[PDB]
């Protein structure tokens, strides 16, 4: 939604533009749109979802 | 000066007038051809532009 994928050589992390503070990628800060073959340069990784741990 | 892929600086701008990051992805190829080739005409225009 805002900032950028970082990765530090072995995690992934969603991080503001202007001030090093990485975040646990979750469905909360990223959006969808469309299937994942047109964009290049696009990488595999778990999205977590915060309400599948609660399971309420 | 902080280097930054290009792409991903163009997106940056797309979301500065206010259009959302993915339509650049989704359209790299077509936005590169119409940059390209209206810099080519440039050249052409000052020549010709008397
Ligand atoms: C490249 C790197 O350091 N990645 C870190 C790792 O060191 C750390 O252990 C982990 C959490 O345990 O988070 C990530
Ligand atoms: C770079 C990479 O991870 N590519 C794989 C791709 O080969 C596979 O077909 C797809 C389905 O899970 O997942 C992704």
């Amino acid at each position: 939604r805002e900032g950028v994928f970082v990765s530090n050589g072995t995690h992934w992390f969603v991080t503001q533009r202007n001030f090093y503070e990485p975040q646990i990628i979750t469905t909360d800060n990223t959006f969808v749109s469309g299937n994942c073959d047109v964009v290049i340069g696009i990488v595999n990784n778990t999205v977590y979802d915060p309400l599948q741990p609660e399971l309420d | 000066a902080l280097q930054i892929p290009f792409p991903m600086q163009m997106a940056y701008r797309f979301n500065g007038i206010g259009v959302t990051q993915n339509v650049l992805y989704e359209n790299q190829k077509l936005i590169a051809n119409q940059f390209n080739s209206a810099i080519g005409k440039i050249q052409d225009s000052l020549s010709s532009t008397p």
